Formats: structure tokens, sequence, C-alpha cells
RNA sequence: GUAAAUGUGAUCGAGAGGGAAUGAGCACUGUAAUGUGCACAGGAACGAGGAAUUGCUAGUAAUCGUUAUCUCAUUAAGAAG
């Protein structure tokens, strides 16, 4: 959700809106196990560095080298 | 016989601008450095508008090259000098910009930090007992 | 004490006597045998390879070395 | 071996000298007869064991025989003062600050101490600086307090 | 550019007619390899004696780049010593190669000091230095000298160079590395 | 002796002007935060320190403001008026006098009591 | 031919700054006297006309680039060009671009004077510009 | 924001090295500055480190920048390249 605040200009007569952007942790919840810490949000993975490793080889990664 | 003609003039141990002193053998950048509120870029500023060779030392001066910076010094603002260049800009208690010289900083920042503290202000009572002002940690660094 | 910011006249005189009978000289050699600064080393040296009572030998970089009367290079 | 530090010179004015029992020493190994390649800060307050669990002030390994050097301090104070200062105790036209007690070591020499002196005025001049040999101080009732031929 | 000739080193020095003057040194000191630059990448110090086969002037550019902060910066090294012949050549007159040659020959130490006593304390001695040894000991001091002298002090380094060279292939007290062979000598002589 | 002054302007003037007026005074980063206007929260603040300074008369001093808007600058509207500012555990009284423009209200409040060992 | 490689740099830099400051063809910015070529730098500029050394140096890229037939010069490649390492205290150096209002006049000033022409994505040269830097390397070889 | 060390010429000359605490400002990100950038000041310790102690055998150690790598609205003096 994109959600939107009022402020008052200097008047404290004229009102305009204003949107609050996305960010932080709130959002990047992992897809496995709802935590928010160690999220790997490269790829577009949103998967923590515990889940990653027991999935990793269903998903297809591999330690070559 | 041959002769030099490349040579300095007969030079003057130390002089005296603004209640400092000034060692007459040190070349016009670095000695202009002695002055509280003149730093080193402020210095290359001044002498040329006040237009002296930068490579004279501060005893070759005459009377009229230490009258030219003393005016510049005075009046920065006259001779085109930017107030973004200069050290008191949108003076509070006066709406003007303006340079202080010597011991006008530290009477100047004694008169402002000693108003904060009449009415309470965080800010001069934390410096007043040595504490820091700009966010920095306190824990790990900066003891006795 | 202190190095100096003149050469006077009979420094002057005297340093002509000496420059001569020398093989390789350099900056540091008249701020070092005598008084002055390297800032005044640079010009009184500048000044005799001009007067060509010196000649220049090298000039790389700032890095810069003098010859007097008695030089004499290798020969094949 | 055993060294008595002494302070010595003419005194004029003083009541106690006091000393702090911390001094930069240099040490020579007694089994390869090598000194140490660095000073080293002998103090009252460093707390080290012998390898017989003896309480010694320096534990010091030689670089080229391996031999274990250790010194200990033994103050000679006769009081604290304020708690603090070690009151030398005055022998005659001296004073006698500490006994130093090397094994393995032959303390060459010591470099500096810190000294206070307390007027008879009851005044405390702390860490005193001597100019060549000579220090002198006068009170604000024209009292002078000097010591002449530091040693 | 300046000449169209043989080998010459930085283009100028003879490269030739060259004597070590010690049959204990001979085998160990390469001024054979005609090169213009005293600059070489050949990959021999993973061999068996292979650092003594890299050139002259070569090991001793490498004892430059030291005190730490000078890591890795060769080409400086060889803008210094490249001054430092010009000094020599002049003051000395000879080939600088054999003013170097002739520093290394006095500057080491011929008997040292070891620790012998093994089934039981280890009780010092002297001992005779390998010809190896001797030479990597001579470069060392050379370098050490150098580098100390020249910390704070108004004297240009390139200067510095062509006193103690000089100096050192005249075997004169002068030397800071002559002086330092004399003292590890009379300490090996001490415990003999 | 002369009347307070602010960056150059009379008390009796500065409680006269508009916000948007004295906006050209302030400092770079209080300029910042009314150029990009204020919240529904900082909006009944201020009309109630506006209501308060019109009704209040005599002697008898006008009832204390609660407030949690902690970094709003200070207004010549609120001049004389008792306010409180959450300090994150309380409301902290403190009047304002001509002295604090310039600076926003958590300047002269302290969320963490002084520490001494 | 590529007639700009046939002189070195040191030598031909300096050589048009006399020409320029002879026609006075680039004005100085207000304040040059005093002003900084980046915040990366330490002091203002030990010649009074380094101005002039910025355009000799702009018209030399601008011949080279034309020489290896490159895209046209934009603002941004000029401003890296100038660049160099900013000292900050306690912290590592880092790469720091020339300030753009210096080029930006330079740029301007060759243009009312017709040695310079605007294009959609760059700066490119013109018949007079190339012609006085033909003309000086002729008798400057020789 | 598309290297930096580095290459040539000038300059400065032995606390013109160094940038810590702090002033009145001028901008940016943000819902909010307390965070970051900029200009003018200001100018602290530190002049190569006691007892001890940690890696490293060749494109290695150390130096120098850089990350269309990770954290990330804005923030690297951290890791991983
Ligand atoms: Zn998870």
């Amino acid at each position: 959700m994109n959600k939107q605040m009022i402020k008052y200009n200097a008047d404290l007569e004229t009102t305009f809106t204003v949107e609050r952007k996305d960010f932080g942790r709130t959002n990047r919840r992992c897809r496995a196990c709802f935590a928010y810490n160690g999220v790997i949000r490269k790829y577009d993975l949103m998967i923590c560095r515990r889940c990653f490793r027991e999935y990793a080889g269903d998903i297809g990664f591999k330690i070559y080298d | 016989k041959l002769v030099f003609n490349n040579n300095p003039l007969p030079i003057q141990a130390m002089i005296r601008m603004f209640n400092t002193n000034i060692d007459g053998k040190k070349q016009i950048i670095k000695a202009l450095t002695t002055i509280r509120g003149i730093g080193d870029r402020l210095s290359l500023a001044i002498l040329r508008r006040a237009k002296i060779p930068t490579d004279k030392r501060a005893g070759e001066l005459t009377e009229d090259e230490l009258n030219e910076i003393n005016e510049v010094i005075l009046n920065p603002q006259k001779y085109d000098i930017p107030e973004w260049m200069l050290n008191h800009q949108n003076d509070p208690i006066d709406g003007t910009t303006k340079h202080l010289i010597g011991n006008q900083i530290e009477g100047t920042i004694r008169l402002w930090n000693e108003r904060g503290k009449k009415i309470g202000l965080v800010r001069a009572f934390r410096t007043s007992l040595g504490l820091k002002v700009r966010g920095q940690r306190t824990k790990s660094n900066g003891r006795g | 004490v202190k190095r100096h910011e003149r050469v006077e006249d009979d420094i002057f005189n005297k340093i002509v006597k000496d420059v001569k009978n020398m093989r390789i000289l350099t900056r540091t050699t008249l701020s070092e045998r005598y008084n002055l600064s390297l800032n005044i080393s640079i010009k009184l040296l500048r000044f005799l390879e001009e007067n060509q009572i010196i000649k220049l030998i090298s000039s790389h970089r700032g890095s810069k070395i003098y010859a007097g009367s008695k030089y004499e290079p290798l020969k094949v | 071996m055993k060294y008595n530090v002494y302070i010595e010179g003419t005194f004029s004015g003083i009541q106690s000298i006091m000393v702090e029992q911390v001094y930069p020493i240099t040490i020579k190994c007694s089994g390869c007869n090598l000194v140490h390649k660095k000073d080293v800060i002998l103090s009252i307050d460093s707390i080290n064991y012998t390898d017989k669990d003896e309480k010694v002030n320096l534990k010091v390994k030689c670089a080229s025989c391996t031999r274990q050097m250790y010194i200990l301090i033994k103050s000679m104070a006769t009081e604290l003062y304020e708690e603090k200062f070690y009151c030398a105790k005055k022998e005659d036209n001296r004073y006698l600050a500490s006994q130093l007690q090397g094994r393995g070591c032959y303390i060459e020499k010591i470099k500096d101490a810190n000294i206070h002196v307390l007027s008879e005025k009851g005044r405390i001049y702390p860490d005193i600086v001597f100019d060549e040999g000579y220090w002198r101080e006068e009170d604000n009732m024209n009292n002078t307090s000097s010591i002449e031929d530091f040693n | 550019t300046e000449t169209s000739g043989d080998i010459k080193l930085f283009g100028r020095y003879p490269y030739t007619d060259l004597e070590v003057k010690d049959i204990t040194l001979e085998k160990y000191i390469n001024v054979a390899s005609k090169v213009i630059l005293p600059h070489t990448s050949s990959r021999l110090n993973t061999k068996k004696f292979g650092r003594t086969k890299i050139p002259v002037v070569e090991r001793f550019v490498n004892a430059m780049m030291r005190k730490g902060r000078n890591n890795g910066k060769k080409t400086l090294a060889m803008r210094i010593v490249k001054d430092a012949f010009f000094i020599i050549e002049g003051v000395t007159g000879q080939n600088p190669i054999q003013i170097l040659v002739d520093a290394i020959c006095n500057s080491g130490p011929r008997e040292d000091s070891a620790r012998i006593g093994k089934g039981g304390v280890m009780k010092r001695s002297s001992v005779d230095v390998s010809p190896l040894r001797r030479i990597n000991i001579a470069i060392f001091l050379l370098a050490k000298g150098v580098r100390n002298s020249t910390f704070k002090d108004i004297k240009m380094l390139p200067e510095i160079i062509a006193e103690e060279l000089i100096n050192a292939a005249k075997n004169t007290q002068s030397s800071f590395a002559v002086k330092k062979k004399e003292e590890i000598e009379r300490i090996a002589k001490s415990n003999r | 002796f002369k009347e307070f002054s602010y960056k150059g302007v009379n008390l009796e003037t500065l409680t006269s002007m508009s916000i948007s007026e004295f906006k050209e005074l302030l400092p770079s980063k209080l300029r910042r935060s009314i150029n990009r206007g204020f919240s529904a929260a900082e909006r009944d603040f201020i009309k109630k320190c506006i209501k308060a300074r019109s009704e209040n008369t005599g002697l008898e001093r006008p009832e204390q403001i609660n407030t949690n808007t902690r970094n709003l600058p200070i207004l010549p509207t609120m001049i004389g008026l008792q306010i409180g500012v959450y300090s994150g555990r309380d409301f902290m009284p403190m009047v304002i006098k001509e002295e604090m423009l310039g600076r926003r209200l958590r300047d002269y409040v302290e969320t963490r009591k002084l520490c001494t060992h | 031919n590529t007639e700009i490689f046939k002189v070195r740099h040191d030598t031909f830099i300096p050589a048009l700054s006399e020409y320029l400051r002879t026609n006075k063809t680039v004005v100085p910015i207000k304040n040059f006297d005093i002003i900084k070529t980046s915040r990366g730098k330490e002091t203002s500029p030990l010649d009074i006309n380094w101005y002039y050394t910025r355009a000799a140096s702009i018209i030399r890229k601008l011949l080279i680039s034309k020489a290896k037939n490159e895209k046209p010069l934009s603002i941004v490649r000029f401003s890296s060009e100038y660049g160099c390492a900013k000292d900050r205290g306690n912290r590592p150096n880092k790469h720091v671009r020339a300030s753009k209002g210096i080029i930006i006049k330079i740029l301007n000033d060759l243009q009312e004077k017709g040695w310079v022409e605007k294009k959609e994505n760059g700066w490119t040269l013109k018949k007079e510009a190339e012609e006085v830097s033909k003309q000086l390397i002729e008798k400057l070889i020789n």
C-alpha cells in the first residue's frame, strides 16, 4: 500500500496531500519465514540467509568453486 | 665588477599589524595566517585585491602596503570579496554580514553562548561542561 | 642560529672565489657551508649558471646538479 | 643484586621529598651480559610473579639467552603523604627513596624519577623539573624552596 | 634517440672490462648480463641459486623499496640510482660499476657469531660465513646506512648514495657500512 | 534600552507577520520544514495558540497547551504562552520567551537525564 | 592528416595560450583570481592566467577527438577529464570531478567567436578553429 | 559518479604536517533531521609507541584506488570481490 498524509501550508488554512515512500524493513519480510533480518534482496529474491541455504538446491544454485 | 641585481630588500626582524606580531622573514601568505580570522584561503584573496606579490617577505613591505592590507581587512565587501568568503554571515543581532578579526572572535562566541545559557539552550550548556554537540559518540573516544 | 635571506656583498665576493675548484655542487652546499636558505640558494645558483661561472649537468624533475671549474668527465 | 635509590643534592626550605615509585631503567642480563635493547618501566603498582609464585614488579625474558629477569621494588618510604606519595626516608644529607632487587639482571641506569617536594611551609610542589640539576620556587610569603646539585 | 651502438647501462656506461677482485666472490656476482634498464621480471626466485643470477644494479635498486611506505615503488628507485651514478661517475672518474663492485667486496664481514651448543646450553662461538651470505649482508648494510642517514637531514638522497659508495669502495672509516663490518668481526673474535 | 530584535525585525512587527513572511528569517533546515507544509497535529497546536493569545485578558494566566509536535520551530504567535512539550515520558512545561526564536521545541527539553557516576 | 600529433603537448598548450590572450577570445569568470577549479583542490591556481590554459587545453581535447573520429564531447566528459583525488580527513582519498561553470563559460565564449558548434549530443570544432591550429603548428615545428 | 597511486613542470621550506572540539550561515534526503553535502572561520593530542602479541614463501606480503557487489529514502571508516 502507498499511504497518503495531509499537510497544511504556512497559512494553516490551505491543505495538500503527500505520499509516504515505501522503505525500510517493514515490507521486506522473508517469503519463507517472515523474518526482518538477513534478507537477500538480489535477483528479486526476498528470502533470508538461513532459508536460502536449505532451498538453494531446489531453486537451482550450486557451489562450483 | 658584475652585480647580482636580484636580491631582496634590507629586511626588518618583525612587524606589528592587529595587536599581532608577524615574523618579517616569513613569506606574506603563511605570515598573514598569524592573525586570528585570516586562514590560508582568505589570505590569498586579500593579497590579490591589495595587489602585493605573494613572494615578498613580511619585513620588506612598506607602510603603504601594510595600509592597503589593513584597509581590505576592515572592509572586505568594498574590494569585491563576496560574503560567502567571510567569517560571520547573516548575523542574528544585526542582519548584516561582517568579518571578525583578532580578539573579536572569542568575544562574539562568548556573548553568544552566554545568552543561550541565560535562557537554557541545551547546546550552550554542553560546551561549557566540555561535552560534544555535533552528534559524536562519547563512550569509546575523547576521554580525559 | 637560523639561516639567512640575503647574499650580502662580502659573502657574494668570496663565493665566486670558492665556486672555482669544487667539482659537482648543489643547492645544499651553498645552504650548509654558508648560512643561506634553500629559497636563496636556488636564486644565486641559477644566477651563476647564466653568467657562465658554473654549468648545469642535470635538471630532472626538481633534482638539479651543477659543476665548477675543476670538473672533468670520463673518456672512452 | 640490591640497589638503593638515593636522591642527592643540597636541600633548602624542604620538609620532605616524595618520589613516584616508577623508574625508567636500563637492565643488563646477568647470563649473557647483553643490555636490554630498550629501557623498561619498573613500577611498584606493576604486579608480576616468578615461576615460584613470588611477587615481583618486573618480569622480562632476555631476547638473546632466553633467561628470565626479575626486579622487585621495596619502597623505603616511612609514610604515605595524602595516601599517594611515597615520602623518601631522610638519611643525613640525602633521601632514600627505594631499594631495587634484581634477579637474573643488573640495573645499569635509572634514567629519571618523578619527584614532588613538600616545603617547610607545608606547600606541595608536584612533578618538579630540574634545569641543569637545579630547582627553585618562591611562595607568596617570600619563602624559598630549592634543590641544588641534584643527582 | 641518443645512440645506435651497443648496450650501455642507462645508455651511458661502458658495460665491459669488469673485474671482481676477490676469488671467494667470483661466481656469485653477475656483471655479464647486458641490460639497458635495471628492470627484469625474470622469475628466478622460485629456484635454488636463482637469486644469485639477478644482475647487480637490479639487486641494488630492490634494496631501496623499504621503510614500509615505499613498497612496490620500483620506478622511484631507478630514478634515484640513475642520478647517483651521475654523481659518482663524476666524483670518482671511473665506471660507477667498479665503485659498486668494490663497495660490496669491502663491506661483507668474513667471520661471524653463532650459537653452536646442541646437547645442553646454547653457547656463542665464532663461525665462518659462506660466499653467498657475505654479499647478502654487504647490500643490507649499504642500504641501511643510506636510509637512516637521509631521514631528517636537508641533503638530497641521490647525493647521500654517492657519499657512502665512494667511501665504501675506498675502505674508509667514513662509511657506516664499513664501520659495522669492523664491529661484527671484532665481536666474532671476542667469542673465538 | 532597545526593543528585542530577531534578524533585524522588532517584536511589534514580528508578532504581526504571517508564517509565510517569518519563513524568510529562519535558518535553512527550519525553512524546509515550513515549505513542506504542516501536519494535521501541528495545525491544531497553532490554532490553539492563536485562540489563547486572543482570549487571554487581565492578569490571570491562560491554561497550559500540551503537544507532541517536537520538531516544530517556535513561532511569534506563541510568545508569552505556557506550553508543555512531550519528553517521551511527560509534558515538560516551559514559557516561550522572545529569545527562543530560530530554534525547535526539542532544543529546550531533555529526553535523557544527565549522568553523574 | 592528423597534424596535431606532430608536436609535444607541453609546447602546444603554452603556445596557443598567448594567441588567445593577445586577442581576448575568452573572458575570465567573475572572481577567477580567488575561485578553485574543483572542490577536490586545496588552493586556487598559482598562475593568474589559468583560465587561458583551460581554453588552450579544451581546444586540444577537441582536436584529438576529431583526429580519432570519436563521438562529440559533453560537459560531463570534460568534467571527468580534469578531475582529481579529494582529501577527506581521516578517510581514504576519493575521485571528484572538475567544476562545470568554468567549462560552460569557455564553451559559450568559443561559440560566440564561431570556434565551437553545439550538436544535439555534444560540442564540435569549426573551420576557423582548425585552421588557427594548423597555421601555428607549421611554424612551431620549424 | 568512468580510477588512484602515477608522469612533466612550477611552487612551499622544517609543526605552510595534522584536521579533533566549536560559531553565524547556505543547500539536499526525508512524514519528520537528530543524518549527509558545501562555504568561511577555528585550529586539540600526536614528533614513530612498556610488558607482551598477530599473519605472511611469489604476481605472495605491503601500497593504491575502485565497486552497474552486499547492506542502502538518505547514510560505509564493515564485509565480499
Ligand atoms: Zn527465512
